[PDB]
DNA sequence: TTTTTTT
């Protein structure tokens, strides 16, 4: 009936526009899980076009709306719309609504008030601002929606913050609730002022005495603790913590919630029903290249990457760090002698994304150490709900394992626990960037592994003092790491650049970085895969086509020779005799590799060098031996 | 000056009334002196004339006319025929602005408590006296929630207090509001007595019709409720309810984050501008950690300062190397992002190590400096989910020194790049969650033989500096060798423990920091020292 | 239960093959292990090898060139990306699994050793 | 011995089934209910035929049955250990598992061969499995 | 969550 009044304050325009009508229909469907107040709202807004006919069509539209839009709109949106359209009318009705509940409790229990009564009234008058849910440890946790005028921590506006105790709700009980409690006292006095009749004033006197005795319990600490404990069952929403940060198109920012659902990205800085808890401290401003900080950052980006196609590719790749959904299985290796600003970019992306959305991952998770997944392992919980991971450590030319490179790159499901946590499973949603100082050595030649690996070489050095006339060496800046990365305005500008590049990727292509054409990146990746094939290098170097040679070379001989070649030329490491046999089997050797009468693989002739030089001269060896015009940020949409 | 003393909220109460007075007392002699005389009659403890100096002009009516008003206050404080009450001051305040007077007095402590007492028939509960206590003591205490989810109290420390040494003009951490509990059973009891006297006055009024029975019921109920102030459970409930009123939402995360403020034994040292100043009065900067050393300005005529400067000339004979090392050690007082540098000190026998580096550590204290073990630099790193509590020993400190070498240790260059660059470091505190913090430490390692650097890349060699000591300290066998000098054991036994020597050395460090900020722009690469560069 | 992650030609202990295949103390899991290079079985035991079944796939899914060999076909990556996370596809595949369970319960008496497949026996 | 239908008492011959009130403290048990030995039972006849099949010679069959029957006693016994060897699909791993299953988790346990084969260590290390035979007779 | 014990 109260919600019926709230629906009655809605304007007729809500039946003029079909999508707004459907939104209110879906909201009411989430309220009642039926169509009785929906039918009442139909009769209130419009008893006259469809009339009684089309009521089954209205139920069909209710069923269609209830299975749509994927975002639960509920009572709070209707209450907010009634506040926006009819604020004064919104102020009343509710003012008497809880007043009546409290009056019913007072008159039906003779002024003796208990924890559940005032918990129910408090829920009726603060139910849109607080919520309770049970976490994994089995504890009831409070969440409060933060409004603009509030003693609020930085960046917490228009979001849900976690509260160890509902401190605000406690003050509400000893303040706002006390005021409505007084109104009850003023009402009782009116009845007492009314003629005594027979003994009605005697009742009012007894009811008054009991109510003034019980009015002081609102300020008692144990009573308020009991009220808050009883209100945990009324404020409880059953799917809140599980749904808390799960939409990958919504990002908490220092001035609200950024939505990248539809181009252009929108800043929600008003009331909403989206569950958002985590955030970044960066405020979102729309992209503007005339900003001095934005112009400075774009100049640095142009100076770091000289070719345009590769600059567009790395910017499209790093723009996907703002997305926390399922992305393509990719990994970018950026290799340079520590004299380029590759390291400037990764710390910048991590800083504009924050600790909730980005993290720093040590190279130990790729090189040597195994995944426990039975101990606490808090380090592997550092990429649970984040969309960006960067490797910023290289001791001395680390060799990364193929197993981890196939474990944490592909979008599967991984399982780990933490302190006071069970072995929970989550999804890999992080854009991954690894910095290489010396080299990365890929020990495999797998077709599935090499489809997910990308390489790009640094081409620009930077030096402090000398600064010669080299076209590929410029001068460093003391502030660029010490002051320009701590600055909030530079971080805001860089986040705007990232959002602009994400929008460009979603516009020119269908969000797929595979469809982005960068011939430089493809050429570099093919060159890196050719340079990382040690078997081809061994065959080219130590195996020479010996014409009319009777030398017999079983796979075992080739395996031993290649093993020495790899250990001597590449990093010394163990090898599998059988696996090596298959590897050398699958190569040019096939041409000179034949079965024996005893069914044993043998390499006809083709004498092996067995040492430096010592090669067969006969039959030689066996191993075959744009421009940015004005602005670079934008480019051909269809090259 | 603390014109409104935090130990006396009646000073704030009276300052609100003095603001409430008409501005005709502003810049005038006669009636200003009349109100000064009346206020000294009510309470002569230098409070209300100070409030007159604060709210209105102190001496605009006559420059240098302070002593005349001080003599008038003295004559008021002595035996005075006329004795003007405070009710004249309330009459003038009501005459100037009645509505403003009423609005000013509703926010007072007595009016809040009296409103509660009259509106709830003398029954007092936890939130009511918590609200009154916050009204009268809210600028001295604060509450915030830490990382473990517990409410922690903080108290601002004033000069007259049972205070741990060095805690003055800072916020000290409290597991329980020790002072608030005593205040409730003492200061609050006094105001409760004032309310009792007010109820007795309203009882002394004529009976009228039926109000006198109501007044005796109110007096009986309030006398029953007055004893609850001394009850342990009631005080616990009051303190529990006061945590929601004293709460400041972003206090702990702001607590030690300004690198230009340093807690010292006589207050807060500010190095924001040259010259550095000493805040030894009330302020709004959140400062919790401190050092026991008191800051005195640098004066070379001090015998301890002279002795320390002569010792510094003894340890480092080269002038440029001495200036560079002093500039480098002066940056240990800064806890912000500094340049990626690292100094290695190599000495054969008895040298200046463990006297100089330990002196920097002892003048900075446990919160701002630490001794670190060489296993963080030489041994291979541990798996990061293990709670390395030694790596957490450089979180909020600007100085660290290593002191152990087994036999020509080889240092891990990855740990060197991790612990020297101005970036973020991730580690797990013991029995706590894995977290990232910032590297802000100036690092010095003292060795006996050497360090082996395996790599030859530009990254590890642009952040490494080396010095070798040229002075051997052998008192008994001191030959004509110039670099050879006779030693005093006191430097390692008595002088490093002496607070005056520590104060003098801290003054030297602050002076050299200011010198670096003045001559260069705080950048230590511009310090041109050929000896250090050649040794590297 | 399924094993998928193969780094480089894993060898496997005959002890754990005996332990975690047998109905000892309670194992109720259908077990599948996939590999890309090799499984090294170091034994010749009759009791171990009778609980092992081997199948070698004959289809390679080629994306870019797509030659006209009958044993290689053009593939879309959606089967890994979109089609495995769709709830309707999951419902359809669960219906398929239930149908094949009913087929096994009807055509045979729930025993999979009674299922006759010469390809699997020849490959094993 | 606690059994699924009461207490089995083997203090005197024949063994008795206490299925009434008693003052014997008994907490642990096995799920097997005790019925007296009856060779005309079809399951008992099947098991006796299986025992005849597994061990052909009579004296070794009697010895092995006597040795396995001492698993129901939880007191001090002779220092003996049986090593049963065989080529392939034998009667082993069914008889021993049968004894373990009829005795239950409290009165019998499975031990790994790592207890015997190697890796005896300094007793700072816990060795993690030596109390698996704390109070059980098999 | 540590000690451990991973090894
Ligand atoms: N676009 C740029 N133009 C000029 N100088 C730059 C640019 N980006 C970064 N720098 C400078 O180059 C350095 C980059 O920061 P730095 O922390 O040294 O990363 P780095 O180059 O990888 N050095 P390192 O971590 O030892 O490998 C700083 O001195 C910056 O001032
Ligand atoms: N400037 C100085 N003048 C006189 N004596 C000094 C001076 N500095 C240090 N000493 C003395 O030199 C002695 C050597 O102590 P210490 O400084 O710890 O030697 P160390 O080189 O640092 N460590 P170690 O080399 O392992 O003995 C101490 O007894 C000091 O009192
Ligand atoms: N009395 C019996 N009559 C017929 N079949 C039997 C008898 N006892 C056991 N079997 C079967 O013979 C087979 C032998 O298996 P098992 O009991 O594990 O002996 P085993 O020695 O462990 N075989 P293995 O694991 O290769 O060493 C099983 O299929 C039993 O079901």
């Amino acid at each position: 009936r109260y919600l019926h009044k709230i629906l009655n304050l809605l304007p007729p325009e809500y039946y003029v526009e079909y999508p707004l009508w459907s939104n209110v229909v879906f909201a009411l469907a989430n309220t009642s899980a039926n169509y009785r107040p929906l039918a009442e709202w139909f009769s209130q807004k419009c008893p006259e076009k469809w009339n009684t006919g089309g009521k089954e069509k209205l139920e069909k539209l209710w069923n269609d709306a209830s299975h749509h839009t994927e975002k639960k709109i509920t009572k709070r949106s209707i209450m907010y719309w009634a506040h926006k359209h009819a604020p004064q009318q919104y102020k009343e009705i509710v003012e008497q609504g809880y007043f009546s509940i409290l009056a019913e409790y007072v008159y039906s229990y003779n002024g003796m008030l208990e924890h559940y009564m005032i918990a129910k009234v408090i829920y009726a008058m603060m139910g849109n601002k607080f919520v309770v849910d049970v976490d994994s440890n089995g504890k009831y946790v409070w969440f409060e929606f933060v409004l603009p005028g509030q003693p609020m921590n930085q960046g917490e506006i228009w979001k849900w913050r976690k509260e160890v105790n509902p401190d605000e709700l406690h003050i509400y009980i000893s303040e706002n609730f006390s005021r409505v409690m007084d109104r009850i006292t003023e009402h009782i006095k009116y009845h007492l002022s009314q003629p005594h009749e027979s003994n009605i004033l005697n009742y009012y006197k007894k009811l008054l005495k009991a109510f003034e005795r019980s009015k002081s319990k609102i300020f008692n600490d144990s009573f308020k603790k009991g009220v808050i404990r009883q209100a945990e069952f009324l404020f409880r929403q059953r799917s809140f913590i599980q749904t808390l940060d799960t939409n990958p198109h919504l990002l908490g920012v220092g001035n609200g919630v950024l939505s990248i659902e539809t181009i252009p990205a929108k800043l929600i800085n008003h009331f909403h029903e989206h569950p958002i808890h985590q955030y970044t401290h960066i405020c979102y401003v729309p992209f503007n290249p005339e900003n001095p900080w934005t112009k400075l950052l774009l100049n640095a980006l142009q100076d770091i990457i000289p070719e345009l196609d590769a600059r567009l590719w790395i910017m499209f790749y790093l723009s996907t760090a703002i997305f926390r959904g399922l992305k393509e299985a990719l990994m970018l290796l950026w290799l340079g002698g520590g004299c380029n600003g590759k390291t400037f970019l990764m710390r910048l992306v991590a800083m504009v994304l924050g600790d909730h959305y980005a993290s720093k991952l040590n190279i130990s998770l790729l090189t040597s150490c195994r995944e426990t997944a039975e101990k606490p392992n808090s380090a592997f919980m550092r990429l649970k709900g984040r969309g960006y991971g960067y490797f910023e450590e290289t001791n001395k030319s680390e060799v990364l394992n193929t197993s981890r490179l196939k474990e944490m790159v592909n979008p599967g499901d991984v399982t780990a626990r933490e302190l006071n946590q069970k072995q929970e499973s989550f999804q890999m949603t992080a854009t991954m960037v690894a910095a290489s100082n010396y080299n990365f050595i890929i020990d495999t030649t797998d077709h599935g592994t090499w489809r997910r690996l990308r390489h790009y070489r640094s081409k620009v050095k930077f030096c402090h003092n000398p600064d010669p006339s080299n076209p590929y060496e410029k001068k460093e800046d003391p502030r660029f790491i010490h002051e320009y990365i701590m600055d909030p305005d530079c971080q805001n500008a860089f986040f705007s650049i990232l959002v602009y590049f994400w929008e460009k990727l979603q516009k020119e292509y269908n969000g797929q970085i595979k469809k982005v054409f960068c011939p430089t990146i493809e050429s570099e990746t093919e060159a890196y895969r050719k340079s990382q094939d040690t078997l081809h290098r061994f065959i080219t170097e130590r195996v020479v086509e010996s014409p009319s040679a009777e030398t017999v070379y079983n796979l075992s001989e080739v395996v031993t020779a290649y093993a020495e070649w790899y250990n001597t030329n590449i990093n010394v490491k163990r090898h599998i005799a059988l696996e090596l046999s298959q590897e050398l089997e699958n190569s040019v050797l096939e041409k000179y590799l034949q079965w024996s009468p005893n069914k044993t693989r043998i390499l006809k002739g083709c004498r092996i060098l067995h040492k430096f030089e010592t090669l067969q001269p006969g039959e030689s060896y066996i191993g075959v031996s744009c421009e940015p015009k004005n602005k670079w940020w934008e480019w051909s949409p269809n090259p | 000056l603390s014109i409104l003393m935090l130990h006396d909220p009646e000073a704030r109460y009276l300052h609100k009334i003095l603001n409430l007075l008409p501005p005709e007392y502003y810049v005038e002699y006669p009636l200003w002196s009349n109100v000064v005389f009346a206020l000294a009659n009510t309470s002569a403890n230098y409070r209300p004339l100070a409030e007159w100096f604060s709210q209105k002009c102190p001496e605009k009516w006559n420059t240098g006319g302070k002593e005349k008003l001080e003599k008038l206050w003295n004559d008021a404080s002595h035996h005075t025929e006329k004795k003007i009450t405070k009710r004249s001051i309330m009459y003038w305040a009501h005459k100037h602005a009645p509505q403003q007077y009423k609005e000013i007095v509703e926010q007072g402590y007595f009016s809040i408590l009296a409103e509660y007492v009259y509106s709830y028939n003398g029954m007092l509960e936890h939130y009511m006296i918590a609200k009154v206590i916050y009204a009268m003591m809210g600028n001295k205490f604060v509450v915030d929630v830490d990382s473990n989810g517990k409410y922690v109290w903080f108290e601002f420390v004033l000069p007259g207090q049972p205070m741990n040494q060095g805690e003055i003009w800072k916020w000290r951490k409290e597991v329980n509001p020790d002072e608030l509990h005593i205040y409730i059973s003492e200061n609050f009891s006094r105001v409760m007595d004032r309310i009792t006297e007010h109820i007795k006055y309203h009882l002394s009024q004529p009976h009228e019709s039926n109000i006198l029975n109501y007044y005796k019921k109110l007096l009986k109920a309030f006398e029953r409720s007055k004893s609850k102030i001394f009850n342990d459970s009631f005080k616990k409930g009051v303190i529990r309810q006061a945590e929601f009123l004293f709460r400041q939402r972003s206090f702990i995360q702001t607590l030690d984050t300004n690198p230009h403020l340093l807690g010292v034994g006589n207050g807060v040292l500010s190095i924001e501008t040259i010259p550095a100043k000493l805040i030894n009065h009330f302020h709004e900067h959140p400062i919790h950690q401190y050092t026991h050393i008191c800051y005195v300005p640098f004066n070379p005529e001090n015998p301890w300062t002279k002795l320390l400067l002569n010792a510094l000339q003894d340890i480092i004979p080269e002038l440029d190397a001495r200036l560079w090392i002093m500039f480098y050690l002066s940056t240990a007082i800064f806890r912000g992002l500094k340049e990626a540098l690292m100094l290695l000190w190599l000495g054969g026998g008895c040298n200046g190590k463990t006297f100089l580096m330990r002196l920097v550590a002892m003048v900075l204290g446990d919160h701002y400096a630490s001794k670190l073990n060489i296993s963080l630099l030489t041994s291979c790193r541990e798996t990061a989910e293990k709670p390395n509590s030694a790596f957490m020993r450089l979180k909020g400190r600007g100085y660290g020194y290593f002191e152990e070498t087994n036999k020509s240790e080889v240092l891990n260059t990855s740990r060197l790049k991790e612990m020297v660059n101005p970036g973020d470091v991730t580690a797990r505190e013991l029995n706590q969650k894995q977290e990232s913090f910032q590297m802000t430490a100036t690092m010095v390692a003292a060795s006996n033989y050497n360090f082996i650097i395996d790599t030859t890349d530009h990254g590890t060699w642009r952040r490494l500096r080396h010095y070798r000591s040229k002075v051997k300290f052998c008192h008994n066998p001191d030959p004509s060798n110039p670099y050879e000098k006779k030693e005093d054991p006191r430097f390692i036994h008595e002088y490093i423990m002496d607070p005056d020597c520590q104060n003098a050395f801290f003054s030297i460090l602050v002076y050299f920091w200011e010198k670096l900020q003045k001559e260069y722009n705080g950048q230590i690469k511009k310090v041109f020292c050929p000896t250090i560069e050649s040794e590297t």
